[PDB]
């Protein structure tokens, strides 16, 4: 997933909370952030670890829902892109 | 079981 990006505002800071740098990344190191940030944040369910807890977190107000499932792959890159903007570039 | 790391992997890397 080489598709060149750039988040908007919150997703941003989202990612750069857990230390990246740039304005402009490939859609892999935004993956490869996004789950990272939701890690460091312990926001995955201890017992069920496909579920996401987004209530009173930065991440519902992205994603608009206060929980989902990884296994809801449609709806993670749905959610996800409505917060990026696809450069017009590689 | 599985991680959430593993089911993250999954989403695409």
């Amino acid at each position: 997933q080489e598709t060149l990006v750039r988040p908007k505002p919150l997703l941003l800071k989202l990612l750069k909370s857990v230390g990246a740098q740039k304005d402009t990344y490939t859609m892999k190191e935004v993956l490869f952030y996004l789950g990272q940030y939701i890690m460091t944040k312990r926001l995955y369910d201890e017992k069920q670890q496909h579920i996401v807890y987004c209530s009173n977190d930065l991440l519902g107000d992205l994603f608009g829902v206060p929980s989902f499932s990884v296994k809801e792959h449609r709806k993670i890159y749905t959610m996800i892109y409505r917060n990026l903007v696809v450069v017009n570039q590689q | 079981a599985t991680s959430f790391a593993e089911y993250w992997a999954l989403l695409x890397p």
